[PDB]
């Protein structure tokens, strides 16, 4: 086999215990991915380095069940909540899939400086059809938690 | 029965909207913040003069 | 002391009329207190009143001695912020007694409110930085709070709040109950530190801790101490 | 340092390693504890313990009105990594003690701080004179001793 | 190992804090110069203090006795804490460094540490014993993919 | 109150209520955490 070694820095934040370093690497074998090795260390002691900590977390896919007008009124009403020009098919009856991703960098190991997230509202069709019928941008700092998230 | 549903389903979404909106200052700012934050409504005692 | 042990202070009028309660009021036990505090009340209060380091909490808008429980809603907002506020230098002796004459305010204005809904007019105590400024402002919204004593449950409220956990122990004496001792000698030390604080500035009513034997090596003041040593 | 006028953990932490900040970089502070307060010396002392843990400049604990017990001491001694530790006496057999605390732990720094009635505050009803010349002999026969001379 | 004299070196194996900052730290030397199951410790020019070497030598795993630790000045003050580890990337004993200052003005912490650089001196360390390559990519981003390379199992 | 006004008062019920002994002033430590004001006089716990 050849294998071609490539890795990126998924999360430095730093626990009590000391600073920790999160490390996703990807080995690919004639082009393609074959398995991702993920990884910790952990430079322990006591560490305020805050202004370079952070995280990109892939956020956990959640089912969302429109029933009601109010329902629906609401997801619309969100800033973060941006509907496409695909079809107009009524979100009304339907569920919706959030697969989200977001960043987050942290300040206080209690609040976060800034946290941005970005996702994809899909939908299933009768037909077994997945469509993006809208996406999920919101970004906010200093905040203490994930107000999309937490809707969901 | 048109009229009925109209009415009653714009004050849900309006007044559903801002529990909403107030549930996400909550996460943002935090309890402390959002908390200290809040008219301060005066309760009646009695006095007797 | 506090916890009954001996000490060695600045014999000053404060400290020694503290060891003159030490001898007829602290040395009675518990029950028997309040009762002696009762037949020499005034002479005690003209002795808080005059040099001590906590005051008597007691006077009206004409600037007269009287007993907490003859107090206006107003002379007592008032008189906590005359005796926790230091007018010439705009600041708290400490962020909590400001909180302390904010809530009971909040509670005089529940006291004359009569109708659900009204806000407070004091919302955040952000408001009490410069609070004689704003507070007359408040006292105004509540005209009454001017004309009338507080009312008996509000003087006892107002008390439990000189006593809260998480709070400076009050710059004064409120009055000569079970916990005369708590509110006289409670927490003495800090005002030798900050005399800017002290009723009237001078150290006269004040405790300041001296050997008998070491208050002759010092003679000149101010002497920088990589000198002194 | 006078530990006791800090009520707050934190406020103590703080103007702990303001002082560390500081200092001519080798020095080490000695915090002093009152004894008859075990509720907030309660969590002083584990405090003090767990900041030298961390690199905090603290070599030197100071015992104040009231001598503890033998292995109230010992635990002291062993638990927060100090490299001296100072007692207070004030009665005859108060010094006895200290004696027998340094007979305990024959390797290791004990200053002997030894007040006179005639002390600032809390002062016992003892002569300065008499009490050393009493104890003096027994004192010295203990190595870890460092007798200080102290008030009036 | 500190002698009569009041050298630097005798300083070195006194003082169990070592400041670095304002920070205490246990004396290292304490660990690295506990009984061993046949060490070596010798003292070139023992009683010349600016020319003064110590150097420590423990039984290989199967091999005689190796360089390990060694200390001596440079730079006045500077004092070289070094240590040699044997297998490496490179099959050559890499050597690793701290160093420190030594100011017998105060005579309760006469030690100090040199602290800049340390992260990164001792960075460039673990690169060479692990790539055996000495320049260290420091200023790439963390935004940054890194490559491995290409390789053959 | 009542033979003018034809009702209580919100002070007329405190007085009535503290007569009729359904309301006595408390004041002292309450379930630990202290306390002062009026308590039912059945529960003896507070009431605004």
């Amino acid at each position: 086999d050849v294998l071609d070694t490539t890795a990126q820095i998924n999360a430095v934040i730093n626990q009590d215990s000391g600073k920790m370093v999160e490390v996703c690497g990807t080995l690919k074998r004639d082009g393609k991915p074959v398995m991702y090795v993920t990884s910790q260390f952990l430079y322990r002691g006591v560490y305020t380095d805050y202004e370079n900590t952070f995280q990109r977390k892939d956020e956990v896919p959640m089912q969302l069940h429109i029933a009601t007008p109010q329902d629906l009124a609401v997801l619309r009403s969100k800033e973060w909540f941006k509907l496409d020009d695909q079809h107009d098919i009524e979100l009304l009856g339907q569920t919706l899939v959030f697969r989200l991703q977001s960043l987050v960098r942290f300040k206080n190991k209690n609040v976060y400086s800034s946290v941005q997230t970005i996702g994809q509202v899909l939908l299933e069709l009768p037909t077994k059809e997945i469509i993006q019928v809208a996406s999920v941008d919101y970004e906010a700092g200093e905040s203490h938690g994930n107000p999309v998230i937490d809707y969901l | 029965t048109k009229l009925r549903k109209e009415i009653m389903e714009t004050s849900a979404i309006r007044q559903a909207v801002i529990k909403e909106t107030a549930i996400e200052n909550k996460v943002v700012n935090g309890e402390d913040h959002e908390a200290l934050y809040r008219r301060v409504i005066t309760e009646p005692r009695a006095n007797l003069k | 002391s506090e916890m009954g042990e001996p000490i060695h202070k600045l014999a000053t009028r404060g400290v020694l009329f503290w060891k003159e309660l030490d001898d007829k009021i602290f040395s009675l036990d518990r029950s028997k207190r309040v009762a002696e505090l009762k037949k020499r009340r005034d002479y005690i209060i003209k002795k808080l009143n005059d040099d001590f380091q906590k005051v008597w909490f007691g006077r009206n808008s004409a600037g007269e001695p009287v007993d907490l429980e003859d107090m206006t809603y107003a002379e007592v907002v008032h008189r906590m912020v005359e005796l926790m506020y230091v007018k010439h230098e705009k600041r708290w002796i400490d962020p909590s007694l400001k909180k302390l004459t904010g809530d009971f305010i909040r509670r005089v204005e529940e006291r004359f409110t009569s109708v659900e809904g009204q806000p407070s007019l004091l919302q955040n105590y952000s408001d009490l930085d410069e609070p004689y400024p704003a507070v007359d402002r408040i006292l105004a919204a509540y005209p009454e709070a001017s004309t009338q004593l507080i009312n008996a449950q509000d003087v006892q409220h107002f008390l439990l709040l000189c006593q809260r956990r998480g709070q400076k122990p009050v710059p004064f004496v409120p009055a000569l109950d079970e916990n005369f001792e708590y509110w006289f000698k409670k927490d003495s030390l800090w005002q030798s530190e900050d005399i800017e604080a002290v009723y009237g500035q001078d150290v006269g009513r004040t405790c300041i801790l001296q050997g008998p034997v070491a208050a002759k090596y010092s003679k000149v003041i101010d002497e920088p101490i990589k000198d002194i040593l | 340092l006078a530990g006791g006028g800090y009520y707050n953990a934190q406020k103590m932490s703080d103007a702990i390693s303001k002082i560390e900040k500081a200092i001519p970089p080798g020095r080490g502070i000695t915090v002093n504890l009152i004894y008859v307060n075990p509720r907030a010396m309660g969590w002083q002392i584990p405090l003090l313990g767990r900041l030298r843990a961390d690199g905090v400049p603290i070599e030197g604990l100071t015992i104040g009105a009231g001598v503890p017990s033998i292995e109230v001491a010992n635990e002291y001694i062993q638990t927060l990594g100090i490299r001296h530790i100072s007692f207070k006496p004030g009665s005859v057999d108060a010094i006895q003690q200290v004696i027998n605390i340094a007979k305990a732990n024959p390797t290791f720094p004990i200053i002997l701080q030894w007040t006179g009635g005639r002390g600032g505050g809390h002062h016992s009803f003892e002569d300065f004179h008499q009490p050393i010349l009493l104890m003096y002999s027994r004192i010295r026969k203990c190595s870890n001793i460092v007798l200080v001379a102290g008030s009036g | 190992i500190a002698g009569n004299s009041y050298s630097w070196r005798h300083a070195m194996f006194t003082t169990e804090v070592f400041v670095q900052g304002h920070r205490f730290q246990t004396n290292p030397l304490k660990r690295l110069f506990a009984p061993t199951r046949g060490m070596y410790v010798e003292i070139t020019n023992p009683d010349d203090p600016a020319k003064t070497v110590i150097s420590v030598r423990e039984p290989s795993q199967s091999a005689k006795l190796v360089k390990t630790v060694e200390i001596k000045l440079v730079g006045d003050n500077e004092i070289a804490l070094t240590l040699f580890e044997g297998r490496t990337a490179e099959g050559g004993v890499v050597p690793l460094t701290f160093r420190f200052t030594y100011h017998p003005e105060a005579g309760y912490a006469p030690i100090r540490e040199v602290m800049e650089g340390r992260n990164d001196r001792i960075k460039e360390f673990y690169y060479r014993v692990w790539f055996a390559e000495k320049e260290v990519p420091f200023d790439t981003p963390l935004t940054a993919v890194f490559d491995g390379g290409r390789e053959i199992v | 109150e009542m033979e003018a006004y034809g009702k209580f008062s919100l002070e007329g019920c405190v007085e009535m209520a503290w007569m009729m002994g359904l309301i006595k002033n408390h004041n002292g430590p309450l379930k630990g955490k202290p306390y002062s004001g009026w308590v039912d006089a059945k529960t003896g716990e507070p009431v605004d």
